[PDB]
């Protein structure tokens, strides 16, 4: 059945979808396609087919949030004396009606977010993310003035993107070097991120960048708020920073034996890193909770960040 | 003697003034009496202006010495200033600027060759005196005033703290010199020193805010640079200043405002503070008890009784140190320099 091919296959389908919903979707069109009507054949399923999922993708974290918050769907309502096909028509019935509020929770973030840029006041952003141009959009149709810096967000050059977006919405902006990051953040009023998952402790996955950045604003002594809809909170603790599952081998040296000027101003555009190279660097970044003023999602502004917990442990139970 | 220390914090700091020439030493001269009133009396004078009028008063004082038949001049010149300063330090406690200033005077004179008469003894002293105020007071001070009004930028919103001659001298010039700003005026109680300022200022024609100390988080987000006037540079580097100075270096440090430190070197000492209470000097407290925004227009206030009233005391300390964490420069006449640079200017003399 290939449940990779199909979860791939929504994701170039829609760019407005997510990750995790994704995976929901996935999940629910193998519980079409599925034969099963034992419980133990009903529920060996999608475990093997959102494991296969999980080892089919390499970086697994957002998809598997999607996946986690499916199956904690399925066991509690088939707890309550439940029958099997009521939830399986139910689940393929309402598939489109579901990636209907995953649409509705990013509008929703960003009736939340919208306020907090305020008349006069410079955003700066890492990278591209659908829910912080949503939040940038939606205040700028309120003929709100502000400006926009956007870091160009290497590997991934996510930077071009999102500054074209906010470009077309007659948004002023300018992009910044990853290293010029720390510089511009005297002329930053407030920090707005997206986030790929949000851990147990309320801390966010994202593009490689992102900690960066949730660093330079609390030295700088300005707000740094994420963007992420409700469904990306996964029940996963990491100790540090630096504690994820790796798709690539990561960060590991040469092994040289006896083997046979640049000035300040000076711009080399060809004097990158190589692919090869840039697949030995990581893909994401951990930020801690405590470098998070606010974040922002359709359940509205959490601020706790034991409030992520508190989501996360009535999923659970 | 006073030696009790007790619970109280505030215990060990001396508050026993004296306002009136009542049972006045006879071996008091009159200039000295004169700045003694003035000292105990006045309500803004700067630590500068302080160290100066001393100065000139130990000119007339010495000056007028006549050395007696019971000692030559170095020895016992010393003594009859040691009277002058016994007097003036019961009236109100020395500044640092008067302390080093006259650990100058009583080494000069210890240093005094012996082959000299007495009139040239005395033509040197005030000689060197003389020396003193221009180079290390006068000339300082305008080195000061440029170099510090050199990194006022276009668009500036300078902060202030009461009223400092040498942060007032930097801003006028900085008027006059052609430099488009505005200035934020921060003042506090019991006594609102920075009215004196704002009125210099608008007379100057200085766009200016005025603000109490309370309201320094809501006037610290226009604030572009902050400059302060000390008192003196401790060794370690911290400010010791007026009052709340602590307080706007703290919160200007919270919202990245570059904490500018103005202080003659003469006024560095040795002397290193680790709290604010050890080294510091008491107010009356009968100031804090008429409240209404004036110092003594008179209406009854509701801690009048204080003094009779248990377990109710009142008191306002006068300086506060400022960790040198919170200071971005100190600014001086030997230029800008890291706060911790003050023992090593120190040796330079």
């Amino acid at each position: 059945f290939d449940i990779v091919q199909v979860y791939k296959k929504f994701l170039q389908d829609d760019p407005e979808i997510t990750m995790p919903v994704a995976a929901i979707e996935a999940l629910v069109q193998l519980l079409s396609r599925s034969q099963a009507k034992t419980i133990s054949e009903f529920m060996d399923i999608l475990q093997n087919g959102s494991n296969t999922l999980k080892e089919g993708v390499q970086n697994n974290i957002s998809l598997s949030a999607g996946c986690d918050i499916f199956q904690r769907f399925v066991t509690r309502s088939l707890h309550d004396v439940g029958d099997f096909e009521q939830c399986k028509r139910h689940l393929v019935e309402n598939g489109k009606l579901f990636i209907q509020r995953a649409r509705a929770c990013r509008q929703r973030i960003a009736h939340l977010g919208y306020p907090l840029i305020r008349d006069g006041s410079v955003i700066l952003t890492h990278g591209f993310s659908r829910g912080v141009a949503a939040v940038l959009l939606a205040a700028a149709k309120r003929h709100v003035r502000f400006k926009v810096f956007v870091t160009e967000s290497r590997p991934s050059g996510s930077g071009c993107l999102m500054t074209r977006t906010l470009k077309n919405a007659c948004i002023p902006t300018c992009m910044v070097l990853d290293s010029a990051v720390s510089f511009t953040m005297n002329r930053v009023d407030l920090v707005l991120v997206g986030a790929e998952g949000v851990v147990e402790n309320g801390g966010l996955i994202n593009q490689i960048g992102t900690f960066q950045l949730a660093v330079f604003a609390k030295h700088a002594h300005k707000p740094f708020y994420a963007v992420a809809e409700s469904h990306k909170f996964v029940r996963m603790f990491p100790l540090s920073q630096y504690d994820i599952p790796f798709s690539r081998p990561i960060l590991e040296f040469d092994d040289p034996s006896p083997e046979t000027p640049t000035p300040s101003d000076a711009i080399h555009n060809e004097l990158i890193m190589n692919e090869e190279q840039i697949r030995n660097n990581p893909t994401l970044d951990v930020t801690p909770p405590e470098f998070v003023s606010g974040l922002i999602t359709d359940l509205g502004i959490i601020d706790s960040k034991s409030g992520v917990s508190e989501e996360l442990i009535k999923l659970y139970l | 003697i006073f030696e009790e220390k007790q619970v109280s914090i505030f215990s060990h700091l001396d508050w026993r003034r004296r306002r009136t020439t009542e049972n006045i030493p006879k071996d008091i001269h009159p200039a000295v009496i004169r700045l003694g009133l003035k000292l105990a009396n006045y309500k803004i004078f700067g630590s500068n202006q302080r160290c100066i009028d001393l100065l000139k008063t130990f000119k007339i004082v010495i000056q007028d010495y006549q050395t007696p038949y019971g000692t030559t001049l170095s020895r016992h010149l010393t003594t009859h200033i040691n009277s002058q300063i016994a007097y003036l330090v019961s009236t109100r406690p020395l500044s640092i600027s008067m302390g080093n200033a006259i650990r100058f005077l009583k080494l000069e004179i210890s240093v005094l060759d012996i082959d000299l008469t007495d009139d040239e003894g005395k033509e040197l002293l005030l000689e060197k005196i003389d020396s003193y105020i221009r180079d290390r007071i006068i000339i300082a001070g305008q080195v000061i005033v440029q170099a510090a009004t050199e990194k006022i930028q276009d668009g500036d919103v300078i902060l202030t703290y009461l009223h400092s001659s040498t942060v007032n001298d930097v801003l006028i010039h900085a008027k006059n010199v052609g430099k488009k700003f505005r200035v934020v005026v921060v003042d506090s109680r019991p006594e609102f020193e920075g009215r004196v300022c704002l009125k210099l200022l608008t007379e100057h024609g200085i766009e200016c805010t005025y603000v109490m100390i309370s309201a320094l988080s809501y006037i610290m987000q226009e604030v572009t640079k902050i400059f302060l006037g000390g008192h003196a540079m401790l060794s370690n580097g911290a400010l010791y200043s007026r009052a709340g100075t602590s307080l706007i270096s703290l919160l200007g440090h919270e919202s990245n405002v570059p904490v500018i430190a103005c202080c003659e070197s003469y006024k560095f000492t040795e002397r290193i503070q680790l709290d604010s209470l050890v080294y510091n000097e008491l107010a009356p407290g009968d100031q804090l008890v008429n409240m209404g925004v004036d110092d003594f227009e008179e209406k009854p206030g509701v801690l009048a009784n204080w003094k009779s009233v248990k377990n109710l005391k009142l008191l306002s300390l006068k300086y506060d140190v400022t960790p040198p964490r919170l200071i971005t420069v100190c600014v001086c006449e030997m230029g800008l320099l890291p706060s911790t640079s003050v023992p090593a200017i120190i040796n330079e003399f």
